[PDB]
């Protein structure tokens, strides 16, 4: 999920917005 | 287990700027 | 623990450590 | 609201955990 | 995105993520 | 000023990118 | 690519305390 | 020497939330 | 101390409270 | 350096970098 | 107080180092 | 630059001040 995906490679704001709401 | 725990620090904070008012859940597992 | 208003990223951050493994839900304003 | 209980008014620890999963 | 005043390190931080690889310029007050 | 547009008044995302390189 | 991206987080923030009003550029490459 | 220096960043900040008014010392060595 | 102990493994709030006062 | 009020984690953080290897003491309010 | 010298009033760098170990 | 230099070894405030203005 977010952590595997964003703590390995840099999530941009756009990718991060995916995990809202 | 820090480097994912120190990482997350940042994620929650950036999920805050980006999600504005919609909100988010932070959980896994 | 702080007797202070936690107002933003600080709110989140706080939650982050208060909750830990449990995890959390941030609605923002309601 | 966490915001209205911990930003507009001060919050205790307990009071914070209310908002864990 | 936040409908909020971004006032300090938060300003910078924000820029940091908004801009990313592009990079940024912080003048502070003008 | 980024400060005078995003601290003294609220800023949108767009409004922020104005200040990227 | 985080550990330079999470690092930078800190650098920009500390470049803010130290540079006061003079300002800085943050870029490379 | 960052990854303990970037780590500490977080520790001091979290020692701030938790220690409230009692305060802390941050030192070692 | 705190750094060996908390920068290797995750200190919870509780462990961290140990290094107050 | 900033001509600004440093008010919280920011206070600490600041100290953290101002002091560095030396280290520091945070009493909070007094 | 560091708080009363650097939160309630602005602080210089020097003024901060007063509070190093 | 700053990142090679400060993300490998700890930049003190003094070193960091180098990349101002
Ligand atoms: C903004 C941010 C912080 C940490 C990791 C990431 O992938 C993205
Ligand atoms: C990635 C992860 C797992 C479990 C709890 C959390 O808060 C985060
Ligand atoms: C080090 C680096 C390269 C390119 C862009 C940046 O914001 C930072
Ligand atoms: C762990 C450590 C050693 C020496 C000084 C410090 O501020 C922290
Ligand atoms: C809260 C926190 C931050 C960094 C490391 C830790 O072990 C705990
Ligand atoms: C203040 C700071 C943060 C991160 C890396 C450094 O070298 C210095
Ligand atoms: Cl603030
Ligand atoms: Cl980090
Ligand atoms: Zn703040
Ligand atoms: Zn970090």
């Amino acid at each position: 999920g977010i952590v595997e995906q964003c703590c390995t490679s840099i999530c941009s704001l756009y990718q991060l917005e995916n995990y809202c709401n | 287990f820090v480097n994912q725990h120190l990482c997350g620090s940042h994620l929650v904070e950036a999920l805050y700027l980006v999600c504005g008012e919609r909100g988010f859940f932070y959980t896994d597992k």
